[PDB]
RNA sequence: AUCCUUAUGCACGGGAAAUACGCAUAUCAGUGAGGAUUCGUCCGAGAUUGUGUUUUUGCUGGUU
């Protein structure tokens, strides 16, 4: 690693990028998934949201600062992973992405993997 | 108002469908940091990127194709 | 284009080499009537000619450092399209 | 015109035949100050790129080498003559002389075509041609 | 143990298209490509640039 940004918070683990990144891409096959700072935004003014991933090592970092401080007034959890590169990935892009926003279908496939990595999630916000 | 400002008709006519898209993000990525950044000091320098990269992107748009060998 | 650089012949006629197929008073009196007529018998250049001396005062420098290439109509690619839309044909229904 | 070489010597010319066994040699006999052999100079060059593949082309002056004059017989500002392997080729252009060319050609498009005419059937060893358009009532 | 969902791989069977499919020691590109708008906002991934083939690619069979 690099030292990992402090304002970075909560940060997940291994074992829990795992699972979340899982996660991202089980919901990019059903197009639940929303890739991108601004596309991420978008749903919380919205409502939709379930959680925001954020990459941790963002480059500078505070131009996704600004997500946390809206997350809190709509009571949605979130979490940054440690790289950008393996985020862009799941989200099915050649390219780098710094944060996304899983969001709400409850008719959906996939439901029960999203409750289980918020209950994870929500944990790290102590 | 952001398609009267100097970092946009400072160019050529063609260029400027994708001088708004590409200055209008680097707004909100200034305004986003100056919310973020505290109220006793504040500090510019992620401008000064956002203007390197968009004069120097605007050019190679302007700038046109390399010519071919027949 | 090899040759064209070497310069030098055998001391030798062109025709023969290949293999080639093809598919004093009185003068002198000519002359002086010839003469006895000559003695009784552009603008382009001026326009720029004076701009060209202007030219003298650039340096060699600046004379490579010339851009070399530029097209200001895109016209390759135009051209590519339109080829494209051009080549082939179709029967025409019945 | 700086785009398409020219010849020195008629030592020059004859290698010049010789060397390119693949493609025709089209040669411009004519000198620099004409009126004619000016415009040819220009139709060739921007022509010569297109064709690389099958035609080479050269410049020769009557004045610069005047060996080869009597032996073609050159007349006139300019004449146009194309070897393959050797040979003289030879096209009918409807104008009353079978051998070399004299006129100036109009499009680039028509000049191309003769040209490509001249080596299809050039190829198979035939001596005589026949261009497509023919430019009798022309020159 | 059955059953069900999505992704990827090999595959029988059924269709549609080749003005289509690619390639690049090459430019940018969710740190927002390119669009839509009822003017309040809404979609979100490719666009340039050079190039190869494109009335066809490989392979058999008949008849002369
Ligand atoms: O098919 P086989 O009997 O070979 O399965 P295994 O011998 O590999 O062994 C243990 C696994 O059996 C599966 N079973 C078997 N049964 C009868 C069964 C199983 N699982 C469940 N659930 C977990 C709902 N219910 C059952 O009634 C399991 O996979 C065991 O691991």
């Amino acid at each position: 690693m690099s030292a990992p940004n402090p304002k970075a918070f909560p940060l997940a683990d291994a074992a829990l990028t795992q699972q979340i990144l899982d996660v991202v891409q089980q919901a990019a096959n059903l197009r639940q998934l929303k890739k991108g700072a601004n596309e991420a935004t978008k749903t919380l003014n919205r409502g939709i949201s379930e959680f925001i991933i954020m990459a941790a090592d963002c480059e500078p970092i505070e131009i996704l600062l600004h997500l946390p401080l809206l997350c809190e007034d709509k009571n949605v959890p979130y979490v940054f992973v440690p790289s950008r590169v393996a985020l862009g990935r799941a989200c099915g892009v050649s390219r780098p992405v710094i944060a996304a926003s899983i969001t709400t279908n409850d008719a959906s496939a996939i439901k029960t993997q999203i409750y289980a990595v918020k209950d994870k999630i929500e944990t790290l916000l102590i | 108002y952001l398609f009267a400002s100097d970092m946009i008709q400072k160019f050529p006519v063609s260029v400027h469908k994708q001088m708004l898209r590409m200055l209008c993000a680097k707004v909100s990525l200034a305004a986003r940091v100056d919310a973020g950044q505290k109220n006793g000091d504040r500090n510019t320098v992620l401008a000064h990127k956002w203007k390197a990269e968009l004069s120097k992107k605007a050019r190679k748009l302007s700038e046109a194709p390399s010519i071919s060998e027949t | 284009p090899s040759f064209l650089d070497q310069e030098p012949p055998a001391g030798y006629v062109p025709g023969i080499g290949r293999g080639a197929t093809g598919f004093k008073t009185l003068e002198l009196k000519l002359a002086q009537k010839k003469k006895k007529r000559a003695n009784e018998k552009s603008n382009v250049k001026r326009q720029f000619a004076d701009l060209k001396e202007s030219l003298a005062a650039v340096t060699e420098s600046e004379w490579m450092d010339i851009p070399d290439a530029t097209d200001f109509t895109r016209r390759n690619k135009r051209n590519r399209i339109q080829e494209q839309l051009n080549r082939k044909t179709y029967a025409a229904p019945d | 015109s700086v785009l398409l070489p020219q010849l020195r010597t008629g030592w020059h010319v004859d290698q010049a035949i010789v060397t390119e066994t693949k493609r025709l040699v089209v040669i411009r006999f004519g000198r620099k100050n004409d009126r004619q052999c000016m415009i040819m100079d220009e139709l060739l060059s921007s022509i010569a790129e297109r064709v690389r593949n099958f035609a080479v082309i050269y410049l020769c002056d009557i004045d610069e080498v005047s060996d080869f004059d009597e032996m073609y017989e050159l007349t006139d500002p300019m004449t146009v003559m194309f070897f393959y392997h050797n040979k003289h080729m030879m096209c009918d252009f409807g104008t009353g002389n079978n051998n070399k060319l004299n006129f100036i050609v109009d499009d680039k498009q028509e000049m191309i075509d003769i040209l490509e005419t001249i080596f299809r059937g050039a190829r198979k060893n035939k001596g005589l041609v026949v261009s497509p358009y023919d430019y009798n009532h022309k020159r």
